[PDB]
C-alpha cells in the first residue's frame, strides 16, 4: 500500500505545556455551547487542581419562574439580612458548578491544534469535569435547621474531613474571564503554532524498534534469584548467552548419545568458530566408525552406582569403553554374551547396547548409525590422535 | 531425587505414587475441592420467578 | 488447561522433522511451547476456537 | 487431495508427563506453599 | 419517551397554574408551556381479556365463509383468528375442530 495524499507534518509546541486545560460538560449537550450566557466569576486551586465556576442565569425570560424563584431565594436566603447573600436580589441571579478530577497522570495526552499541511500538539497541564452544583438545597436545609433551634492508635488519615480540611489549607485563587466571541482568545491562539523550519532532523527518538519494544516491555524479572546450573534439562534450542560453548555441548552430548559432526554445527549455527568446537570435542567425545559418542564417564561419574532397577554395583564403564572398542574394530557386534566377557548382568550389557545399537533378527546388534566420510574434514591428525589412545586404552583393557 | 537401587534400602516402592501423608501410621490424603469462582456477575431467577 | 496444536491457513504448525528431533532427544515439550508450535487452552477460551 | 497425517503426534503425550500431569499437581502446590 | 431540563438535567412533570399548562422543574425555576402536539407515549398495559365475550356471547359476529378439515368435514366449525401481545407483534390464528372425545385443534 504506496501513498496516496496529505503526507502532513507534525510539530511539537511549548509555549503552553502547563498552561493549557481541558473541561467538559457530560450533562451538556455538545450543540448547546455556553458562551452565549455571560460568565460572571471563576475560582481556582494550583495544588490538587479544581475550580468552582459562577454562572449568571437570565431572570427577565418567561421561563424564569418568578414565584417560584422568590420561594427559593425565602428558603435559602435570609429574609432581611442581605450582608452575605447567596444572591443580591430577592430571586436567584446564579448557579454555580464544580469539578471533579479524572485521571492523577496526564503526561500521555496531548490536545491537538490542525491546521493546513501541519499539525501542531501541546502537552495538557490537567483534564476537569463540569457538572451544576445543587448546594442550594443543602444551604436551605441548613437554614431551615438553624431556624428550628494513651490515646487509641489514630487513624485520622483514611478520614474524608481530613482531605477537606487538608484542601481547605490552599489558598483561593481568583480568575478574570474572557469569552470566545473577545478578539482576546483569536490573539492567544496563536501561541499553539510553534515557530521553527519545516524540516528538521530530530536529535531525539535514535532508538530502533527493538529498543522501544524493550523500553514498552519491560523484563517481568530484573534479578534472579537462582543461578541456571542446568544439571537436568532446559531450554535447549534457545543459545542461552549465559552457557558457555563448552558447556552447551557436553549438555548437548548429554542429552542425544551418538551424534555425526554436520548435525552439531546445524545446531550450534555458523556464527561460531567451526575449528574450536574441536577441542570441546576431543574432550568429550571420539570418533568410532567416524561419528562422535560421549565419554562413560560423563553418563557414569564416579560418585554414581547402577541405577537402572536391575543390579546394583560399583560405577564400571570398564564394560561400556569394551563395547565401545569392540563397535570400533567390527561394523556390528554379533555377540549376545557380552555379559560372559565383562561379567556384568544380562540388563546392564542390553543397557549398554541400547544407547548406541539397534537389534537385528538373529544377527546380532548393530551401530545405530552408519559411515561418514571423515577425512572432508581436514583433520586426519586428530583421527590418528584418537586412534593410537584407543590403542592405548584398548592395552589397559586387555589386563581383564 | 533417590535411584530405584536407594529405594530398595528404604523399603519403598519405586512405583509409588507418593503425594500424601503419614500421620501416626496411617495415609492421609487431602482430597481436591471445587468452587465457584469469587467476583462473577450472576444473573438468577427467583424461586418466585423474580 | 489443555494442550494443542496449533493450526494456521490449513497445516498444523509441527512437523514429522519435529517428531524426529524430539525421538533423536535434540529437542523437549517446553521447546515446543517457545517456538509457538503448541500452546495450552482453558475452559472460556475454548469457547472461542 | 489427502492432507498428510504426522503419524508421530502422540509421541508428545510421554514428553508432556514427564514433567507434568498425573499426581504432580499435589506435589507441586505442596512445593509451592 | 422522557424529558430532562437543559437547565439542570432532571425529569420534569405536566402541572397547571395559569391560562395553558406547562412543562416544569422542581428544583429549578425552568417552565416551557406547552402549545402543540407530540406524538409517542410510554405504550401502557391492561391485562389479558379471555373471557369477556366467553361461550355463545352476542351473536352479531355471525359470519358466512369458514375453510375445512383435511381429513372429516362436518358441517361445524367457523373460522377464527385473534392477537399475541400488544401494538406491534404479530396476530396469531389458531383453527380447532371439536366433537368429542379427542383432542383436535390446530394452529
Ligand atoms: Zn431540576
Amino acid at each position: 500500500d504506496d501513498p496516496v495524499v496529505q503526507e502532513i507534518d507534525v510539530y511539537l509546541a511549548k509555549s503552553l505545556a502547563e498552561k493549557l486545560y481541558l473541561f467538559q460538560y457530560p450533562v451538556r449537550p455538545a450543540s448547546m455551547t455556553y458562551d452565549d450566557i455571560p460568565h460572571l466569576s471563576a475560582k481556582i486551586k494550583p495544588k490538587q487542581q479544581k475550580v468552582e465556576l459562577e454562572m449568571a442565569i437570565d431572570t427577565l425570560n418567561p421561563n424564569y419562574c418568578r414565584s417560584k424563584g422568590e420561594q427559593i431565594a425565602l428558603n435559602v436566603d435570609g429574609a432581611c439580612a442581605d450582608e452575605t447573600s447567596t444572591y443580591s436580589s430577592k430571586l436567584m441571579d446564579k448557579q454555580t458548578f464544580c469539578s471533579s478530577q479524572t485521571t492523577s497522570n496526564t503526561s500521555r495526552y496531548a490536545a491537538a491544534l490542525y491546521r493546513q499541511g501541519e499539525l501542531h500538539l501541546t502537552p495538557l497541564h490537567g483534564i476537569l469535569q463540569l457538572r451544576p452544583s445543587f448546594s442550594y438545597l443543602d444551604k436551605a436545609d441548613a437554614k431551615h435547621r438553624e431556624r428550628e433551634a494513651e490515646q487509641a492508635r489514630q487513624r485520622r488519615v483514611q478520614s474524608y474531613e481530613f482531605l477537606q480540611k487538608k484542601h481547605a489549607e490552599e489558598p483561593w485563587v481568583h480568575l478574570h474571564y474572557y469569552g470566545l466571541r473577545d478578539s482576546r482568545s483569536e490573539h492567544e491562539r496563536q501561541y499553539l503554532l510553534c515557530p521553527g523550519s519545516s524540516g528538521v532532523e530530530n536529535t531525539e527518538l535514535v532508538k530502533s524498534p527493538s529498543e522501544y519494544l524493550m523500553m514498552l516491555m519491560p523484563p517481568s524479572q530484573e534479578e534472579e534469584k537462582d543461578k541456571p546450573v542446568a544439571p537436568s534439562n532446559v531450554l535447549s534450542m534457545a543459545q542461552l548467552r549465559t552457557l558457555p560453548l563448552a558447556d552447551q555441548i557436553k549438555i548437548l552430548m548429554k542429552n542425544v548419545k551418538v551424534m555425526p559432526f554436520a548435525n552439531l554445527m546445524s545446531l550450534l549455527g555458523p556464527s561460531i568458530d567451526s575449528v574450536a568446537v574441536l577441542r570441546g570435542i576431543q574432550k568429550v567425545a571420539m570418533l568410532v566408525q567416524g561419528n562422535w559418542v560421549v565419554k562413560s564417564d560423563i553418563l557414569y561419574p564416579k560418585d554414581s552406582s547402577s541405577p537402572h532397577s536391575g543390579v546394583p554395583a560399583e560405577v564400571l564403564c570398564r564394560g561400556r569403553d569394551f563395547v565401545m572398542w569392540k563397535f570400533t574394530q567390527s561394523r556390528w557386534v554379533v555377540r549376545k554374551e557380552v555379559a560372559t566377557v565383562t561379567k556384568l548382568c544380562a540388563e546392564d550389557v542390553k543397557d549398554f547396547l541400547e544407547h548406541m545399537a539397534v537389534v537385528r533378527i538373529n544377527k546380532g546388534w548393530e551401530f545405530i548409525l552408519p559411515y561418514d566420510g571423515e577425512f572432508i574434514k581436514k583433520h586426519p591428525d586428530v583421527v590418528q590422535r584418537q586412534h593410537m589412545l584407543w590403542t592405548g586404552i584398548q592395552a589397559k583393557l586387555e589386563k581383564v | 531425587g533417590k535411584t530405584p537401587a536407594e529405594f530398595a534400602k528404604l523399603n519403598e516402592c519405586p512405583l509409588d505414587p507418593g503425594g500424601y501423608f503419614i500421620v501416626k501410621g496411617v495415609e492421609k490424603v487431602i482430597l481436591i475441592q471445587e468452587q465457584l469462582s469469587k467476583n462473577r456477575i450472576i444473573v438468577e431467577a427467583d424461586r418466585k420467578g423474580a | 488447561c489443555r494442550p494443542y496444536i496449533i493450526v494456521k491457513k490449513q497445516k498444523p504448525a509441527v512437523t514429522n522433522k519435529h517428531m524426529e528431533e524430539l525421538a533423536q532427544g535434540y529437542r523437549n515439550f517446553e521447546d515446543f511451547l517457545h517456538e509457538s508450535l503448541v500452546e495450552y487452552l482453558d475452559v472460556n477460551e475454548e469457547n472461542d476456537c | 487431495a489427502p492432507i498428510p497425517t504426522v503419524e508421530e503426534k502422540w509421541r508428545l503425550l510421554p514428553a508432556f508427563l514427564k514433567v507434568k500431569g498425573l499426581v504432580k499437581q499435589h506435589i507441586d502446590s505442596f512445593n509451592y506453599f | 419517551m422522557l424529558l430532562f431540563c437543559p437547565g439542570c438535567g432532571n425529569g420534569l412533570i405536566v402541572e397547571e397554574g395559569q391560562r395553558c399548562h406547562r412543562f416544569s422543574c422542581n428544583t429549578c425555576p425552568y417552565v416551557h408551556n406547552i402549545t402543540r402536539k407530540v406524538t409517542n407515549r410510554k405504550y401502557p398495559k391492561l391485562k389479558e381479556v379471555d373471557d369477556v365475550l366467553g361461550g355463545a356471547a352476542a351473536w352479531e359476529n355471525v359470519d358466512s365463509t369458514a375453510e375445512s378439515c383435511p381429513k372429516c368435514e362436518h358441517p361445524r366449525a367457523y373460522f377464527m383468528q385473534l392477537q399475541t401481545r400488544s401494538a406491534d407483534e404479530p396476530m396469531t390464528t389458531f383453527y380447532k375442530c371439536c366433537n368429542a372425545q379427542c383432542g383436535h385443534r390446530w394452529r
